[PDB]
């Protein structure tokens, strides 16, 4: 999802 | 063109990106082409070309919403690899964090379709981690709406693959996609365009050095972004086609699992 995808990206940027 | 400090810096950028790309993406275009052209004798994929062969390949392997949920789950690794790649692009991690997320959330779909083209030829697409090959006409033959899912991506991939880009080219192209100043909701467009300007200079030089056969390849490649954008935009309409499809949408379980490998 968009919200799921954003969270994947945010975690990966950590 | 001259060999001067700025051109050397653009070559060093291209190399940096290429090295990062190799480190970030284990499945390269070269590996995929070696499989498709019959040279990875280590791994000869099984060919699925009709319902009979689909059943013979069983050991090697709402319906549509479950497909999309499953392929999105299977694409998490790709998203993570693309995000790791983005961190190597000079300047990217210094951007506003909200802009980093915005760039990636729009860019990843276009990049996944770009990488999907490496898995495709005019006959079909690699699946099951290169252990299988699903033919294009078999996908196209499937009942609506499934039979329409992939054909526009094959049409794109044939045109895109006709450019004969290699992994060194793709590394810069993918970085250019990520640093798109046009994404909606960006807060600070100018630092993004400053990086993209540098990436574009590096791509232009890369393509001139690497493709003497193709005079306007830079322009032709940038135009491929329109096709990528169309495919992404259409996915929202696939979702509407599914809601409005009053017909039976059962699909063989093994075809459901093959679709989960696609995008
Ligand atoms: C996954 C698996 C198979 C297909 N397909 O055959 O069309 C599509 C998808 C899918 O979820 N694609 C996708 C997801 N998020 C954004 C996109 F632009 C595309």
């Amino acid at each position: 999802s968009n919200l799921g995808l954003e969270d994947i990206i945010r975690k990966a940027l950590m | 063109g001259q060999l001067n400090p700025e051109s050397a810096d653009l070559r060093a950028l291209a190399k940096h990106l290429y090295d990062s790309y190799i480190k970030s993406f284990p499945l390269t275009k070269a590996k995929a082409r070696a499989i498709l052209t019959g040279k990875t004798t280590d791994k000869s994929p099984f060919v699925i070309y009709d319902m009979n062969s689909l059943m013979m390949g069983e050991d090697k392997i709402e319906v549509a919403i479950r497909i999309f949920q499953g392929c999105q789950f299977r694409s998490v690794e790709a998203v993570q690899e693309i995000t790791e790649y983005a961190k190597s692009i000079p300047g990217f991690v210094n951007l506003d964090l909200n802009d980093q997320v915005t760039l990636l959330k729009y860019g990843v779909h276009e990049i996944i379709y770009t990488m999907l083209a490496s898995l495709m030829n005019k006959d079909g697409v690699l699946i099951s981690e290169g252990q299988g090959f699903m033919t294009r006409e078999f996908l196209k033959s499937l009942r609506k709406p499934f039979g329409d899912f992939m054909e526009p991506k094959f049409e794109f991939a044939v045109k895109f693959n006709a450019l004969e880009l290699d992994d060194s080219d793709l590394a810069i192209f993918i970085a250019v996609i990520i640093l798109s100043g046009d994404r909606p909701g960006l807060l600070n467009v100018k630092p993004i365009e400053d990086i993209q300007d540098n990436l574009l200079q590096a791509l232009e030089l890369q393509l001139k050095l690497n493709h003497p056969e193709s005079s306007q390849l830079f322009a032709k490649l940038l135009q491929k972004m329109t096709d990528l954008r169309q495919i992404v935009t259409e996915h929202v309409q696939l979702l509407q086609v599914i809601k409005k499809t009053e017909t039976d949408m059962s699909l063989h379980p093994l075809l459901q699992e093959i679709y989960k490998d696609l995008y």
